[PDB]
RNA sequence: CUUUAAUGUUUGAUGUUCUAACGUUGACCCGUAAUCCGGGUUGCGGACAGUGUCUGGUGGGUAGUUUGACUGGGGCGGUCUCCUCCUAAAGAGUAACGGAGGAGCACGAAGGUUGGCUAAUCCUGGUCGGACAUCAGGAGGUUAGUGCAAUGGCAUAAGCCAGCUUGACUGCGAGCGUGACGGCGCGAGCAGGUGCGAAAGCAGGUCAUAGUGAUCCGGUGGUUCUGAAUGGAAGGGCCAUC
RNA sequence: GAACUCGCUGUGAAGAUGCAGUGUACCCGCGGCAAGACGGAAAGACCCCGUGAACCUUUACUAUAGCUUGACACUGAACAU
RNA sequence: GUUUAUUAAAAACACAGCACUGUGCAAACACGAAAGUGGACGUAUACGGUGUGACGCCUGCCCGGUGCCGGAAGGUUAAUU
RNA sequence: AGGACCGAACCGACUAAUGUUGAAAAAUUAGCGGAUGACUUGUGGCUGGGGGUGAAAGGCCAAUCAAACCGGGAGAUAGCU
RNA sequence: UUUUGUAUAAUGGGUCAGCGACUUAUAUUCUGUAGCAAGGUUAACCGAAUAGGGGAGCCGAAGGGAAACCGAGUCUUAACU
């Protein structure tokens, strides 16, 4: 039958204009007083998925 | 550790704040500092409060 | 997604965002699709009869994508600044 | 026994050698303490890292009354 | 407002009595040719006992499961994350239940800047005062000092004193180092607003390297976002934090 | 598995009828004995492993029959405290 | 006297006797969603459970721990309102 | 008189030898225990599997028992050979 | 066959003949090939039609932002060299 999407993966990745994926950085939910403001500033924007992980992400999102 | 977290609430009424630590046994005086409030873009007085 | 027991990638990263219900009743229209209507009056109902937008669509926009030659009238739809300059140069008009 | 544990290696040492062409902002050496000191067009970081403030060629020389080592940049 | 006796009000409870629900594995009559069952007369109890829904306690009687890895075989013992030195073969990296030690913090000053300053130890003289206290002179040259292990540094001091202070600042960032990845680190320069100094300048915590915990879930404050017929609201998103 | 199926010393997946060197030996039955063919008869029961079973125990975890407490319903009438 | 039919007949089980404990009869207890039935057409000189094991001489100290029995002045505490 | 004594039929099973591709999927030969009793035997009946029955060995329930046999979920699952 | 390594005294086979193990369906991505091309293609269904009709739909031609929204740009920020 039809393939089923991993519904928890669709909540975390978005496909961009050349076939890449963007995600949200980690380490910015929790325990924020002891972290430096320079470190927290650099974790605010979004980043792209690396080459090693593209194979695992694409398998989880067949209809993306 | 035995130090505890506090926060510095701005007096300009904007609602902005900072966070830092303190030990309340050897220094019971309230902390007061002049810092930069980014909502009003000025340096103003901040005062101790509770997390 | 299995990796041997290490926490997988789609589970050690945070979630974000929400889904907009108004984005599924909005469409965009091109300058090249602007001459396929009947009568030269570009309207929401004229675009549906031309198989240009979907039946459930309620809002539409015209963008600078393609070429426009004939003079046409746009009634009730949003237009960019770039598309508005090109429509006028062909002898058309935009009336909201 | 009561031995058994160590720590990770930090990958210190020289990254650019004499005569190399570098861009401004690149790192010449990583160190604990100033075993090399900063010369012309070279800055010192908070962890005693030396980096290029312009672009040119890396240079090593011994100078001063204590025979210490310096790193400089010879701009083009 | 203090405590008071009382008309009458809503009751709540604790006993007594009653019979009419309900119980009878007491006696008698009938269906009947019957130690089941049903109907009738009478005695004994009686709103109790007993049963349905909900609820606190007990419950290996019964049921479903869990009870780590490394390891000169397994068990017992020891270890499991982070920092420093050796092994490690003069770039980086490099194993063993190999050889030696530390961390799970501290500090609104022990942070910033301006001005100034230089150690341990020994000898001689000197009231109490002595091997060792404070004072004076001489030799010596860092053999001292770093908030806490070890290593690399430190006199232009990063070590020791004062005055003024909050840069332990908000938005970014050319270019580099290190990781399979998640991630971690260094950084001139630009915009706004500050402190010290006459200025040139310096300041985005502390001589550097340990002092730490992903995601899910929930809490607190703020918001030019969203709001299932419409106007609100509930809920969600974004920013700060637990 | 197929055989034209000797001893010794060495070697070798480390205890050889079959490899190397060497010694002995005409072809084939019958009655006997058990030293070897790591002889035959059961995918070792000892030991360890698998995020395999089964039964038993308890102050291991989570539940539950049974037992027990109270409120409401079947359930009414007076009187005095 | 009994026991592992098919590797164990024994010092193991049972026994007459002794003690503790529950039960007033629609008895306690047991089989059953229930109706019913055994106990028993019996009635504390009776019936059920547990331990010890003819007979003779005997059976000493501990209630702090675990279990069980009795009490309710006070503290905490469910559904309900 | 007697859960008395010796000993056949009858009911058992303590020792040795044989057999162990047996005459026999538990026997034969020579000895051995009880033999009026808690004895032994014929015909019919009742108790059903997480259940029964057990003078108690985890014993027995059709040569099968720390959970009988037949059919189904079912081509259960097998990081192992 | 399995192994670092087997003439191994490690596993399997007495021999012959017959049979005996990478499949089918539906989705998705890549390569070769054919048609048509800013376009490509129909499903159920109708039709006696392997013809013809049916364009409901799907993919592509525009992206950025959590979203409102803007659009060859957009987001970030009071604003960007
Ligand atoms: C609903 C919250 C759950 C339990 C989450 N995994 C925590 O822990
Ligand atoms: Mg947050
Ligand atoms: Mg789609
Ligand atoms: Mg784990
Ligand atoms: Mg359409
Ligand atoms: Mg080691
Ligand atoms: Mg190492
Ligand atoms: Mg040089
Ligand atoms: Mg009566
Ligand atoms: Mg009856
Ligand atoms: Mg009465
Ligand atoms: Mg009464
Ligand atoms: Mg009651
Ligand atoms: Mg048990
Ligand atoms: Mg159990
Ligand atoms: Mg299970
Ligand atoms: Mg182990
Ligand atoms: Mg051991
Ligand atoms: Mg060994
Ligand atoms: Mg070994
Ligand atoms: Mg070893
Ligand atoms: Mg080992
Ligand atoms: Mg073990
Ligand atoms: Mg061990
Ligand atoms: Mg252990
Ligand atoms: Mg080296
Ligand atoms: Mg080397
Ligand atoms: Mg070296
Ligand atoms: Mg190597
Ligand atoms: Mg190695
Ligand atoms: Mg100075
Ligand atoms: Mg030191
Ligand atoms: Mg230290
Ligand atoms: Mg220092
Ligand atoms: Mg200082
Ligand atoms: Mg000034
Ligand atoms: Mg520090
Ligand atoms: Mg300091
Ligand atoms: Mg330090
Ligand atoms: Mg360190
Ligand atoms: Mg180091
Ligand atoms: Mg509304
Ligand atoms: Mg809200
Ligand atoms: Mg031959
Ligand atoms: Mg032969
Ligand atoms: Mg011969
Ligand atoms: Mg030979
Ligand atoms: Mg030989
Ligand atoms: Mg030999
Ligand atoms: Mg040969
Ligand atoms: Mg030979
Ligand atoms: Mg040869
Ligand atoms: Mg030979
Ligand atoms: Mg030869
Ligand atoms: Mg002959
Ligand atoms: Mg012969
Ligand atoms: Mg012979
Ligand atoms: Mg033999
Ligand atoms: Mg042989
Ligand atoms: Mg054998
Ligand atoms: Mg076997
Ligand atoms: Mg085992
Ligand atoms: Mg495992
Ligand atoms: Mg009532
Ligand atoms: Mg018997
Ligand atoms: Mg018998
Ligand atoms: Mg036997
Ligand atoms: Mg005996
Ligand atoms: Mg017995
Ligand atoms: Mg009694
Ligand atoms: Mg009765
Ligand atoms: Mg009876
Ligand atoms: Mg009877
Ligand atoms: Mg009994
Ligand atoms: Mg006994
Ligand atoms: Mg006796
Ligand atoms: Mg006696
Ligand atoms: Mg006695
Ligand atoms: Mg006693
Ligand atoms: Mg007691
Ligand atoms: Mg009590
Ligand atoms: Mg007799
Ligand atoms: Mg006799
Ligand atoms: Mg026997
Ligand atoms: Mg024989
Ligand atoms: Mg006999
Ligand atoms: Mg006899
Ligand atoms: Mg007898
Ligand atoms: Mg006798
Ligand atoms: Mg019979
Ligand atoms: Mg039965
Ligand atoms: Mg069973
Ligand atoms: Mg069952
Ligand atoms: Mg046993
Ligand atoms: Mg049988
Ligand atoms: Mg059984
Ligand atoms: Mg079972
Ligand atoms: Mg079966
Ligand atoms: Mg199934
Ligand atoms: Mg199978
Ligand atoms: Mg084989
Ligand atoms: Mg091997
Ligand atoms: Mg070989
Ligand atoms: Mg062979
Ligand atoms: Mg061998
Ligand atoms: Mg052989
Ligand atoms: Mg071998
Ligand atoms: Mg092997
Ligand atoms: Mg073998
Ligand atoms: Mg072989
Ligand atoms: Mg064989
Ligand atoms: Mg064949
Ligand atoms: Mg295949
Ligand atoms: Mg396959
Ligand atoms: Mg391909
Ligand atoms: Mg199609
Ligand atoms: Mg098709
Ligand atoms: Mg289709
Ligand atoms: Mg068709
Ligand atoms: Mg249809
Ligand atoms: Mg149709
Ligand atoms: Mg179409
Ligand atoms: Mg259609
Ligand atoms: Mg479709
Ligand atoms: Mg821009």
């Amino acid at each position: 039958p039809k393939i089923k999407t991993v519904r928890g993966a669709a909540k975390r990745f978005k496909k961009t204009g050349k076939g890449g994926f963007k995600h949200k950085h980690a380490n910015l939910r929790h325990i924020l007083t002891k972290k430096a403001t320079k470190r927290k500033r650099h974790l605010r924007p979004k980043a792209m998925v690396s080459k090693g992980d593209l194979g695992l992400v694409i398998a989880c999102l067949p209809y993306a | 550790g035995i130090r505890e977290k506090i926060k510095l609430v701005s007096s300009a009424g904007t609602g902005h704040f900072y966070t830092t630590t303190k030990n309340k046994r050897t220094k019971p005086e309230k902390l007061e500092l002049k810092k930069f409030d980014p909502v009003v873009r000025q340096h103003v007085i901040y005062k101790e409060a509770k997390i | 997604g299995f990796e041997g027991g290490q926490m997988p990638l789609y589970r050690r990263l945070p979630k974000f965002g929400f889904t907009s219900r108004k984005a599924a009743i909005t469409a965009e229209v091109r300058l090249s699709d602007l001459a396929k209507v009947e009568g030269g009056v570009v309207d929401l109902n004229t675009l549906k009869a031309a198989n240009i937008i979907g039946i459930q669509i309620e809002f539409a926009k015209v963008i600078l994508a393609g070429e426009v030659t004939t003079p046409v009238t746009v009634r009730g739809l949003r237009v960019t600044k770039g598309a508005r300059a090109a429509i006028e140069a062909a002898g058309g008009k935009i009336e909201e | 026994t009561r031995n058994g544990r160590d720590s990770e290696a930090k990958r210190l040492g020289v990254k650019r050698f004499g005569g190399e062409s570098v861009l401004a902002g690149s790192i010449i050496v990583r160190q604990r303490g100033t075993k090399f000191h900063a010369g012309a067009n070279v800055g010192c970081g908070r962890d005693h890292t030396l980096f290029a403030k312009a672009d040119g060629k890396v240079k090593f020389e011994v100078k001063g009354p204590k025979n210490r080592k310096f790193i400089s940049i010879e701009a083009e």
